[PDB]
RNA sequence: GAUGUUAGGAGGGCAAAUCCGCCGAAUUUAAGCAUAUAAUUAAGCGGAAGAAAAGAAAAUAACUAUGAUUCCUUUAGUAACG
RNA sequence: UGUAGGAGACCGAUAGCAAACAAGUACCGUGAGGGAAAGAUGAAAUAGUACUCAGGAAUGAGCAAUUAAAUAGUACCUGAAA
RNA sequence: UCUUAACCCACUCGUCUUGAAACACGGACCAAGGAGUCUAGCAAAUGUGCAAGUGUAUAUGAUUCUUUAAACAUUUUACGCA
RNA sequence: AUACUGACGUGCAAAUCGUUCAUUUCAAUCACGUUUAGGGGCGAAAGACUAAUCGAAAAGCCUAUUAGCUGGUUAUUUUCGA
RNA sequence: ACAUCUCCCUAGUGCAGAUCUUGGUGGAAGUAGCAACUAUUCAAAUGAGAACUUUGAAGACUGAAGUGGAGAAGGGUUUCUUGUCAACUGUGAUUGAACAAGAGUUAGCCGCUCCUAAGGGAUAGCUGAAAAGUGUUUAAAGGGGUCCCCGUCUCAAAAGGGAA
RNA sequence: AGCACAGUCUUAACGAUGGAUGUCUUGGUUCCUACAGCGAUGAAGGCCGCAGCAAAAUGCGAUACGCAAUGAAAAUUGCAGUGACUGAAUCAUCAGAAUGCUGAAUGUAAACUACACCAAUUCCCUGGGAAUAGUGGUACUCCUACAGAAA
């Protein structure tokens, strides 16, 4: 170190160099994943795919404003719904077994 | 040496055989060839 | 010179008979080659070849005479039984990966998944 | 002496210890040892050392014209079933 | 063009030129063929075939009609009655002509010939 | 538990770029060197596949909470360790 | 990595894979191993040096001779410097 | 222009070293090849676009499909930095 | 293999050749086969030997190890200049 | 097959030198040198051509611890006949252990092959992640017998043993 | 038909020498896309063969630079030789047939073409006749079934 620089913070002491990797094919993957998803959708009918989730609370002090897409409803909305587990599988509403459903509101 | 053995023998007979220059004929349609006293087989 | 459904056409010991008169006759010019004649020698090729035919021809109705004395019993000799890839080989049945418990098929029987449409 | 560390060593060399070896055709049987150097012959296992690239290469699949292995390609790509064939005129 | 299948390099051009097999060989020894004939069979170019009567519209042996002696396939090269030439020794052989260089008068017919131009036409 | 050229079957070995296990260093850095560093890297011995392994809560949160796995963007060169 | 495509603001035969090629070869090492040098006549040789003379022969020369071209003759493109 | 002449002047180049014409070191000769680069992060400089914002991240989307491996778009409290 | 510190010293030879000299019935010499392998062996001890290799063999790799030190470090003009 | 100075991007981008790398080449130089091992001569033949090929005559030498016979290792068609002379045969060369075309090694009894040894590799075990380290040592195991009695295996000598 | 000085150095011209330069390029190069395991039913590797004239990498395996089959499909050719006027000559495809000795390599062996043991074996013909010393099987571990022994 000299003059008025500041202190490095590069990790490249160990072996990097078989241990690091380029993006060239970003696109193109782009454009495969298009295409997988185009032709599973036309293979059912032209169908939906699509999954519906429940909206959800984001956690803690900083993020309790916002709300997202869960991971499913859950018995008591779907007996609030009256919809079975198996219909609710059958059908494009997304599944769980342990996110409970919390307060009245949500 | 003298006394001798059938795969030794064999393998020595097709390399002699080898050994023996191409057909001139060949040429109208050589890179490697061995010297006894200065090449030896290296077996 | 002579073609394969010609050879087809013969019995066993017509299509054997053939085979040594050709040996004999395949002998007989690889001797006059052996000698310092030139007469023949090209003939050797078809010949050596004709024999082949032969050979192909009674290898092919002798595996079919086998196939046909093995018809059916489950079990060929090995090596006429399917070569086919050893892990192919190995491989779990479809139909085996296909089977399932009882409470596994009232499962599927019961909640197929369906198509649909919205307005 | 004349068999001294130097030339006069050379003239008392006689008595190969090292031959082919049938499962090498390189020559690397130690004699003496009865073992080959190159592809570890008496073992089952083929001495096949990943520390020198240029060893590695040298002998490969593709070096010996693959007489089943060659056969086998294009038949995966075909799909024909076994025992099948073209059909008559 | 447009297609992705096949390469636009010189390179593999060049290697399918030199490695043909007989029916690349036999497309690239076609030559034009004559123009009511073209009519005719509705057809622009045709393979070369043993009997074949064609006219050379190039090199300095232009202009000269005659019959189709041997091809060979190998330099792609045809070679017709009335175009010899003497060699260094004074040998008589014939020229070899690639086939961009004849255009086809009276075509050979055969039981093939016939089985092309059905299904050219 | 033995014994069987009894009848039917299976494994062995090879190939290795990526994958999964073990077992497993040092040159190097600190302008010396011992802890630290190279690095749970290389070599070694094993096992797999067209991907593998991982995966359906003895989980994260302290919210208005989330809710199998994998991957990316990120947190982050930060809490922390020395 | 094996095979198959498609590529290039890549190299252009001392470069690029060790390998544009009969090279993982020759060759060297007791062996483990180490490991090369090595492309181009012309549009066409189905144009590859006929013929004559002097030569023991090699060769040489030619009134002779292919080619558009032979101080283009297969150790053949161009043919720098020393 | 080349060429010698003649008058006057004219010590081996590179090199490290305060100091080489040196009894300091390297250089028989000629040809080709032959050495401050690339990545990461940071800084100042100067240009450029916007400004209390900025970048558009991963990714989605399209009447985008030799060249397209880019270009174009992003149905109002994501994240970096300020 | 003692001496001639002989010849030889770009050899006949990376230890040869000549003459001299020691040894010659035993702790003898020779062959072949065999054993003991690398911080290891083996050594009538000289750190001797272990394939023209030894106060730590050969092969390959970590490795392009590291080097405050040696050497080299490539067209032109102009400006400021230690 | 070649340019762009019109503008602008990009770079394996500029050599005299590194005991540079690689390749070629000089002066040194027709020089150093071709000195171990007592010696050749004459005539003839062959051929283009003969000091050093062949034949003969002489002269000589090796002097049974032989430049003589045989065999082992090691080499491997080098052998042999028939050709032969681009390069090689450190001189010459018609010669040749070079090159070209062929030919040729014959076993009940000679060797190997067989047997065991010094040795080596395993089974049985047992350890060790494995790799390996060991080897009858906590075994239900090859032979002889009218169901009985015995038993670790295996390779290892081209000079030991070993029919002819 | 004469006349030159020599040697050394320099210059120009013209050649030898040498293989640079220039021009190529069925090759390399990196990237992206795509599929992706072989083996006791004997792989990879290695030998040994096999071409009319044939040494070699290539190709093939005792039917051996291909056999059969399909789709193209008239030539082949250094010489000899082999065909056509479309199962022939040529290719490509390649599913059928064939695939020496080995090699995990597995009857005991191994600087060996050495050596065991059990089956003797093959073909032809329509329930029989001929050939041939030839061909297989027999490793180690595991498993299921059976067996006769041992609680």
């Amino acid at each position: 170190v000299a003059h008025n620089n500041v202190l490095p913070n590069v990790h490249l002491h160990k072996w990097w160099q078989h241990r690091v990797r380029v993006n060239f094919s970003k696109n193109i993957k782009k454009k495969k994943r298009r295409l997988l998803r185009e032709k599973r959708r036309k293979a059912n009918g032209g169908t939906p795919i699509e999954k519906l989730h429940p909206i959800v609370h984001c956690p803690t002090q900083r993020y309790n404003f916002r709300t997202r897409l869960g991971k499913g409803f859950t018995f008591e909305e779907l007996k609030g719904a009256g919809l079975t587990p198996r219909a609710a599988q059958t059908i494009g509403i997304c599944y769980d077994k342990r996110r409970k459903n919390r307060s009245e509101e949500s | 040496g003298s006394i001798k053995r059938f795969r030794l023998k064999q393998r020595l007979g097709k390399c002699r055989r080898q050994n023996r220059p191409v057909p001139h004929w060949y040429r109208l349609k050589n890179t490697k060839r061995r010297h006894w006293r200065r090449t030896k087989l290296g077996l | 010179n002579v073609k394969a459904y010609e050879l087809r056409t013969l019995k066993k010991k017509e299509l054997l008979d053939k085979l040594d008169e050709l040996k004999k006759e395949l002998s007989g010019l690889r001797i006059s080659k052996a000698l310092g004649n030139s007469a023949k020698n090209s003939k050797i090729h078809g010949v050596r070849k004709n024999v082949a035919r032969v050979l192909t021809v009674y290898n092919q109705k002798r595996k079919m005479e086998l196939r046909q004395l093995y018809k059916n019993k489950k079990f060929k000799p090995y090596n006429l039984r399917k070569k086919l890839t050893k892990n192919k080989r190995l491989q779990l049945s479809p139909k085996q990966k296909a089977a399932m418990t009882l409470r596994q098929k009232k499962k599927v029987q019961n909640f197929p998944q369906r198509k649909y449409l919205v307005v | 002496g004349k068999a001294g560390k130097g030339t006069g060593s050379f003239g008392k060399r006689n008595g190969k210890t090292h031959f082919l070896c049938l499962r090498c055709g390189k020559r690397s049987y130690h004699l003496q040892k009865k073992k080959c150097a190159s592809c570890g012959y008496p073992s089952a296992k083929k001495r096949r050392f990943n520390w020198s690239v240029k060893a590695k290469r040298r002998n490969t699949t593709g070096t010996g014209r693959c007489r089943y292995i060659k056969t086998l390609r294009r038949k995966l790509k075909n799909k024909f079933t076994e025992g099948s064939t073209p059909k008559p005129k | 063009k447009f297609n992705k299948q096949k390469s636009s390099s010189r390179r593999k051009m060049r290697k399918a030129h030199f490695t043909a097999p007989a029916g690349l060989r036999r497309k690239i020894m076609s030559s034009k063929l004559s123009k009511e004939l073209r009519l005719k069979y509705k057809t622009r170019s045709l393979p070369v075939r043993k009997d074949d009567e064609v006219l050379i519209c190039r090199g300095h042996n232009h202009g000269r009609e005659g019959k189709v002696v041997k091809i060979n396939r190998k330099r792609y090269k045809i070679y017709v009655e009335r175009v010899t030439r003497e060699k260094v020794n004074g040998e008589s052989t014939f020229i070899g002509i690639h086939p961009s260089n004849v255009v086809l008068t009276k075509l050979k017919v055969d039981k093939n010939r016939k089985k092309i131009l059905d299904r050219k036409a």
